[PDB]
RNA sequence: AUCGAGAGGA
């Protein structure tokens, strides 16, 4: 039952939550992906400070 | 700190190179004068790479030592590793 | 300290049911019991009655701050579900810090 | 019952001589490596009967820099050291003009003696050592690198060069076994030179807190 | 839309 047509999802400035102005959840609600603690961890190891700021502040909830 | 002596390495770091290229690319994309002869280039990333290879980047790196002092290095004064 | 409406937003239903936040419900409980305590202490009340009122106000404020107190029961909504305290909002994963910062 | 006791006493004496030598004190070569036969001929063979009595194993050792600065080595008779023994030792150092001493307890220290040791530190300083930690020389273990005390001039030079405060440095507790062996104080810094598999040799600096 | 639960994929 795993048809790719039900797994593809992309987000570009869609709806945001009400408690926090962060992107919604679930492709059904046009929500973005979660840049979690391990992702920030790997970006820290990279040293991409500007990319980390863009992901966690600029592209999430300015 | 006297400019006659400096303790930091004379080689540009990868992080310094990445940030200098990004900042100069943004400046170029915001209509800044170019320090190289653009043959046919029209994209800020390769324009900044050409400027870096020409050692004509108008950016000064302020290397902050842990003690609280800083040493200012020009991009043209640093060896480019890559 | 009363949080603003942003911290405790009034959600909008698919129709017109303006459900209040659990923090708003706890705040309303605190205001009503505080008014009752004020009127009781201004009028004549028994020492044990005043002590019980103080205990209830203690419970309400302490459950607003943290609703996982040992021994004491959790504060229940008028539906059958435990409330969410300000400590629970930022305690662990899915909490404020680890889940939005 | 007796051979074990005399072997223990000889080993403690050897360990204390090595500790004094590592602390920068006048330790002769023969007293540095004294064999069982020499120890027997010098002190005795039957510690149970009184030869050697623990009172006779006292050591007077002087610093390399100044004979006017020297420390006493004490082996108390009683198993548990009391405030009375501490007081008589303090009186002995008063009359002999001695500012440093070592107390080699058999079992442990009385709490009042420990408190007196803590409070009386400035004028007369003296340290307490269980007998068990003295049966082996800790600095000779393979896990224990070489520790060397830094003078004040060297500490100032290091700080000046690294442009950092004493705080920034890694720490070693005053109650650390090696710190107790070297008899250092809070505020002093040690130099740890250890072999490395990535650079060959590495030097790290530890400040006592 | 919120909470909770269940079933699942890597």
């Amino acid at each position: 039952k795993h048809m790719v047509d039900d797994k593809i999802h992309s987000r570009a400035r869609g709806p945001i939550q009400i408690l926090n102005r962060q992107p919604m959840e679930g492709r059904s609600r046009d929500g973005g992906l979660r840049f979690g603690e391990m992702e920030r961890d790997c970006q820290i190891a990279h040293g991409a400070a500007q990319f980390l700021r863009e992901r966690l502040f600029e592209a999430s909830d300015p | 700190q006297a400019n006659q002596k400096r303790i930091t390495t004379p080689y540009m770091t990868k992080y310094e190179r990445a940030r200098v290229l990004g900042t100069r690319a943004l400046q170029i994309a915001m209509c800044a004068p170019v320090m190289v002869e653009l043959e046919g280039e029209t994209d800020p990333l390769l324009i900044a790479m050409k400027e870096l290879k020409a050692r004509k980047i108008p950016i000064i790196i302020r290397r902050y030592l842990p003690d609280g002092s800083y040493e200012d290095w020009g991009v043209d004064e640093l060896i480019i590793s890559d | 300290p009363v949080p603003p409406l942003s911290v405790r937003p009034a959600v909008v239903m698919q129709g017109s049911a303006r459900n209040q936040d659990d923090l708003t419900h706890k705040l309303a409980d605190i205001v009503k019991i505080n008014n009752q305590l004020r009127r009781n202490e201004q009028n004549g009340a028994a020492a044990h009655v005043i002590a019980e009122d103080v205990k209830l106000l203690q419970f309400h404020v302490a459950t607003m701050v943290d609703n996982e107190l040992p021994g004491l029961p959790r504060a229940m909504q008028k539906s059958g579900r435990p409330l969410k305290s300000l400590k629970q909002r930022l305690k662990g994963k899915e909490g404020r810090v680890r889940g939005n910062l | 019952d007796d051979e074990e006791e005399t072997y223990r006493l000889w080993k403690i004496r050897k360990t204390i001589m090595q500790l004094c030598h590592d602390r920068g004190y006048l330790v002769t070569q023969d007293e540095l490596d004294q064999t069982l036969e020499e120890f027997k001929a010098q002190f005795g063979d039957k510690p149970s009967e009184g030869r050697p009595r623990r009172t006779d194993l006292t050591v007077l050792v002087a610093h390399n820099d100044d004979p006017t600065d020297q420390m006493f080595v004490f082996f108390p008779e009683e198993p548990k050291v009391g405030i009375k023994t501490i007081k008589v030792y303090c009186q002995r150092m008063q009359e002999e003009n001695i500012t440093r001493a070592l107390i080699v307890v058999q079992q442990g220290m009385t709490p009042s003696a420990k408190q007196s040791l803590v409070d009386m530190a400035p004028k007369y300083i003296l340290e307490q050592f269980l007998q068990q930690e003295l049966l082996i020389n800790i600095t000779e273990h393979e896990l224990v690198p070489e520790h060397v005390v830094m003078t004040k001039e060297e500490v100032t030079e290091l700080l000046a060069r690294y442009k950092l405060r004493e705080n920034q440095l890694p720490r070693i507790q005053a109650g650390d076994p090696v710190a107790r062996y070297f008899g250092i104080k809070r505020g002093q810094v040690v130099k740890i030179i250890r072999p490395s598999e990535t650079a060959g040799r590495y030097i790290t600096y530890r400040l006592v807190q």
